[PDB]
RNA sequence: UGCUGUUGCUGUUAAAGGGUUCGUAGUUGAACUGUGGGCUGUGCAGGUUUGUGGUCGUUG
RNA sequence: UGCGACAAAUGCUUUCCCAUCUCGGUGUGGUUUAGU
């Protein structure tokens, strides 16, 4: 089927229900939508992963695409996620690029040769940027409580509050499911002066 | 030129504790500094501290309960065998009943009591009591 | 509290007071360390029989920072209000 | 400021925490690369190129747009200066002083500044030789 | 000096010729774009080159230094009395 | 008063007075303005602290003159501060 | 005899910072590649969910 | 020289050079359109 071109060639044989639904939506958007028409033909996805957010409505459709399409996705990501979301009622769509992590070597000579973009720190912060893309991180803190825990809080610009606050809980859970790392979110109305917003 | 980040951090905390401040800002931060702070926090000599990211050597804000009499770094990091723990306790600690010597062992950064229980030596980083 | 024997005796002569601002032990010779008792007030304006008492070390009263320290403590104790209410 | 003097100035630029180029900056990465490459071909050092883009095109950081530094872009196109930019400016400084000191032999202050400039060159050149941005057996000549 | 930067740029990327005879050869053809003359130049030679430049409508610059200074500003280890840039090489 | 300062979360009053490199997290003091030339009304993006001879493509009219700090826009010029 | 001081000295005035710079050997030298995850039992801390003398409109 | 199946950390279904010319989804109002 022509819509199966929006999947990696390995997945075209026996696509999943979520993958086929996303592929069909992408194929329709490549001609129906004005902005998406100029980018989607050169684009395809790897797989679609369903995430159930506890104590919340809807699910999260995590869509993995090759990292070579990062700039292509970032061009139309806000339009693309909005279109996929209206295609899938009761769902949230997150476009996450598939990134490879090289395990940290135990040798100082191998460590100097590690591609810094393949480190877990770089990959995890890039995945976080993927899931909140229209907004950007304006600050990052690590609260080290007396019991030994170290919780990371990420601050977003308070302007994007009306646009991302609903999905922040889903972003935090999907981030933990993908990176096995915890994240908390806050808002700064004056990121320059490090001024947090109360509400 | 700043030569030791850990010594700078421990000096700043000790000054704040002497003045009775509630919080102190540490700059620059490091992995060794955070590991040292977690050791002191584990034994209850400091409260919660927060690491602030600035895309450089970060900053740390440490909340201070007044339990820390003095903390300091030992430079250079002298090697310490498992038989040398008693020597260092005698030289730098106020008593055998309280106070800790912090070591850099191959098992990580830990206090001298923990390092002795793990039967591991290392390099002396500093002390607190 | 205090040093303890192996058997369980308290051993220590006495347990010195600690400053409620800087937690420093209040020695027997400073003579500038003060105890301030603040009367507890019931629902009516009249005061109860109980009081809240705070100890301030002598050196803090030498630096001139005892007023600031008492302000912070009184606020933490729920005795003093930081800001006026909304109009 | 600090090296070879008693100055303790702190004047500098503070790069922002947020590296994402602003939404109103519609210039593509390729067009910026053509701009820096054509500005270097116009004869501007990497620092002058950046100030030109910053003040006129609204490009605060070339790296935050193109992912590459200005000198890196010039190296890829082969436009990098043969002698590093700063070493060039110090050598030009020492040359201009020496020309001045030919006519004013009693200008002992400029002679003192000249020793500092050259003693600075012989550590910068040592660095570039150790880092192989300069040939071995590269020597500064008075 | 602006002329020093321009000359350095022409050495880097443009095309140039050194010496009075080669400068005159480029002037007789339609190839010269700018002629730089040292203040050391012998007056009759300078007058001849200036006359060629006037006939050829070629811009002429009087360098503030002598032939040694012009050679140094070209990155050369010899002295040049006349410089002729045939291709500005994006300079100006 | 009665509000003891928190080093991690400074008050906007104290933090606004900090030097750009003395803030909790350092950042720029500068910004970009889209400037309308007083001859053609063509919109040009001008750096607030511009120091190199900003010219409006077209009329080639000097939009700003460099100063010790912030640049001085030419008289009768329309500028608005751009976001971010 | 901490009056040779690595542990562990002193250098404004007691003996002792070089008049000032530069500078090889030598010594020293800024951050970063890095919280493993669920499951179960067991003892702790606080994001909200039914119920249960104060402020607050007039049950709130 | 072809041929089949995969990938790919950076889009060739590109780039450059010539030439012809109100509807859904979401939250209790923001979001990609599309009519003004
Ligand atoms: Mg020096
Ligand atoms: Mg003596
Ligand atoms: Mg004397
Ligand atoms: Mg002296
Ligand atoms: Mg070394
Ligand atoms: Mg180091």
């Amino acid at each position: 089927q022509p819509h199966l071109r929006k999947l990696r060639k390995l997945k075209r044989g026996k696509p999943s229900d979520l993958e086929e639904s996303v592929a069909k939506a992408l194929f329709e958007l490549e001609a129906s939508h004005k902005t998406l028409r100029q980018e989607l033909p050169r684009f395809h996805v790897n797989t679609v992963r369903e995430v159930k957010v506890p104590r919340s409505k809807k699910t999260v459709l995590v869509v993995f695409y090759p990292l070579r399409f990062l700039m292509l996705v970032r061009k139309v990501q806000r339009a693309l996620t909005s279109e996929l979301e209206k295609r899938h009622p009761g769902c949230l769509v997150m476009l996450v690029a598939q990134r490879q992590i090289t395990k940290r070597p135990t040798d100082v000579y191998k460590l100097q040769k590690v591609q810094r973009s393949k480190t877990s720190t770089a990959v995890f912060e890039n995945i976080l940027n993927d899931m909140i893309y229209p907004s950007d991180v304006v600050g990052r803190r690590w609260r080290c409580r007396t019991d030994g825990s170290k919780l990371m809080k990420v601050f977003l610009d308070a302007r994007d509050r009306k646009r991302i606050e609903s999905r922040l809980r889903a972003v935090a859970y999907v981030y933990k499911q993908l990176t096995h790392r915890r994240v908390s979110f806050g808002f700064m109305w004056n990121p320059k002066l490090q001024q947090v917003s109360t509400r | 030129t700043m030569m030791s980040v850990l010594a700078n951090a421990l000096r700043t905390i000790a000054s704040a504790e002497r003045r009775g401040k509630r919080q102190v800002l540490i700059r620059p931060s490091s992995k060794v500094v955070v590991k040292f702070l977690q050791v002191m926090q584990k034994h209850g000599y400091i409260g919660e501290f927060e690491i602030i990211d600035d895309h450089r050597a970060g900053k740390i804000v440490v909340n201070l309960n007044g339990r820390l009499n003095k903390c300091g770094a030992i430079c250079p990091r002298f090697d310490c065998a498992t038989t040398d723990y008693e020597k260092w306790m005698k030289n730098i600690l106020p008593s055998r009943q309280f106070g800790f010597v912090v070591l850099t062992t191959s098992l990580g950064i830990m206090d001298h009591e923990e390092a002795r229980s793990r039967n591991t030596g290392g390099k002396v980083l500093g002390f607190f009591y | 509290i205090g040093m303890f024997n192996e058997e369980g005796e308290n051993v220590d002569l006495y347990i010195p007071r600690k400053c409620h601002a800087t937690t420093t032990l209040i020695e027997a010779h400073d003579h500038a360390a003060v105890q301030i008792s603040i009367a507890n007030v019931g629902p009516n304006g009249v005061i109860n029989g109980t009081t809240t008492t705070l100890c301030i070390a002598g050196y803090l009263r030498s630096q001139g920072e005892s007023d600031h320290a008492i302000n912070h403590i009184t606020i933490d104790r729920g005795i003093m209000r930081i800001k006026t209410g909304k109009p | 400021v600090r090296m070879h003097g008693n100055g303790r100035g702190k004047a500098s630029s503070a790069l922002p925490y947020r590296r994402t180029p602003p939404a109103w900056l519609k210039i593509a990465s390729r067009n910026v690369v053509k701009m820096v490459c054509k500005s270097s071909r116009k004869g501007m050092m990497p620092s002058q190129i950046g100030m030109e883009l910053r003040d006129s095109m609204g490009i605060a950081q070339v790296k935050n747009v193109t992912g590459r530094k200005i000198l890196r872009i010039l190296k890829h196109n082969g436009l990098a200066p043969e002698i590093p930019e700063d070493l060039y400016f110090l050598v030009k400084r020492a040359t201009q002083m020496r020309k001045h000191l030919e006519r004013h032999t009693t200008d002992r202050d400029t002679k003192y500044r000249l020793i500092l400039v050259e003693s600075r060159i012989h550590r910068l050149a040592r660095y570039y030789k150790r880092v192989k941005q300069l040939p071995p057996t590269w020597k500064y000549e008075s | 000096d602006t002329i020093n930067a321009k000359l350095q740029l022409v050495m880097k990327s443009g095309k140039y010729v050194l010496g009075t005879q080669q400068a005159l050869t480029t002037l007789r053809q339609g190839r010269s774009k700018l002629v730089v003359i040292a203040n050391n130049c012998p007056p009759i030679r300078r007058a001849e080159v200036e006359y060629y430049c006037t006939l050829s409508k070629t811009p002429i610059h009087h360098y503030s230094g002598n032939n040694l200074d012009l050679g140094t500003a070209c990155g050369k280890h010899f002295r040049t009395c006349v410089l002729s840039v045939t291709n500005v090489g994006d300079s100006d | 008063g009665f509000f003891d300062a928190d080093l991690s979360y400074p008050t906007v009053r104290t933090e606004r007075m900090k030097h750009k490199r003395r803030r909790l997290v350092q950042g720029p003091n500068s910004y970009f303005m889209d400037v309308s030339c007083p001859r053609c009304r063509q919109v040009t993006v001008v750096y607030s602290h511009a120091t190199t001879s900003v010219e409006c493509k077209g009329c080639s009219k000097k939009l700003c003159r460099p100063t010790g700090g912030k640049a001085l826009l030419v008289e009768g010029c329309g500028y608005r501060r751009k976001p971010d």
